């Protein structure tokens, strides 16, 4: 059980006993730290709140059209009501808007 | 040589020959002398004869194509083989429906 | 000197040149010719009636 | 003159046409004796009519 208020870590509920197996195939990587989602998207939160913008991000793959139809793809931005700022996806999935 | 030309007729570059709804587009190539069939991946800006032509012809595959204007205004799509009935084709689109319709 | 090879080497590095071709007619009355891009093969040609 | 009526008291000698013409079993018009596109990259200087 993870207490992320200051990364303290517990046994899982107090409950007395080891598991048979236990660990799971998609736990099977190691960490050192508690981890946030890259969806929580808390870096461009928080760039974009102290810029001074109601950036409660909500991530959208940008495409854009001529008038022949013809397509081409962008990275992700970040939909900010429709002021679409630039952003880019590291190796790890976390999410930073360029600047 | 064999070569094979399109009953229907267009006129602009932004003629969306394909559906947009496919991702990406393949067609597949047979002839009775060829080794492998040959496929073609596309992005989403390849509706057009002209980005079919630089397909085909950029793929360096011994295939070409060509455009034609049949009047003011209005165009066609031509293939071309190497001589030979050997070289004879078969073609399948394993994408857009209107593509499989338009050149099956 | 640098001039010279810099035109020389500048008029090379067109693609063009590895899509070359040549033409021919089977009749006298029909002038052809080529250029770019021009694809291989043999043609058949129909005429109504000239430009006025 | 009026090219729609004709009319006029000018006189028309040679009368405004449209080159015409087939490539393959397609039928095909331009407005003057050079084709350009038919296949593109070929060229065709045209002066007379001839059959296949």
């Amino acid at each position: 059980s993870v207490d992320k208020t200051n990364g303290e870590v517990t046994l899982a509920g107090g409950a007395t006993s080891p598991l048979t197996g236990g660990l799971p195939a998609t736990a099977t990587e190691d960490v050192k730290n508690v981890q946030v989602a890259n969806a929580d998207l808390t870096e461009a939160k928080a760039a974009l709140t102290a810029a001074g913008v109601t950036g409660t991000a909500s991530v959208v793959k940008m495409s854009y059209t001529d008038n022949n139809g013809k397509t081409i793809d962008g990275g992700l931005a970040v939909k900010v009501g429709d002021d679409y700022y630039s952003a880019t996806q590291n190796k790890d999935g976390s999410i930073s808007i360029n600047t | 040589a064999q070569s094979l030309a399109t009953k229907t007729t267009f006129a602009t570059t932004k003629e969306q020959l394909g559906d947009t709804s496919v991702t990406s587009r393949t067609i597949k190539i047979e002839q009775p002398g060829r080794k492998e069939p040959l496929e073609i991946k596309l992005d989403k800006g390849d509706t057009s004869m002209e980005a079919i032509r630089d397909a085909i012809n950029d793929a360096d595959s011994g295939i070409a194509a060509s455009i034609v204007k049949v009047k003011e205004n209005e165009f066609q799509l031509v293939l071309t083989a190497n001589s030979g009935t050997d070289n004879t084709m078969k073609i399948t689109v394993e994408g857009d429906t209107k593509l499989n319709d338009l050149l099956a | 000197a640098l001039e010279k090879f810099q035109t020389a080497n500048t008029a090379l590095n067109k693609a063009d040149l590895f899509k070359s071709t040549v033409a021919s007619s089977t009749t006298e009355d029909l002038k052809v010719s080529t250029t770019a891009g021009a694809a291989a093969g043999t043609y058949k040609i129909n005429v109504t009636q000239l430009a006025a | 003159y009026d090219s729609t009526t004709n009319t006029g008291n000018m006189q028309e000698l040679v009368k405004a046409e449209n080159a015409k013409l087939n490539v393959n079993g397609i039928d095909i018009e331009r407005q003057s004796n050079t084709v350009t596109d038919a296949p593109q990259g070929i060229t065709l200087t045209l002066t007379k009519k001839v059959t296949d």
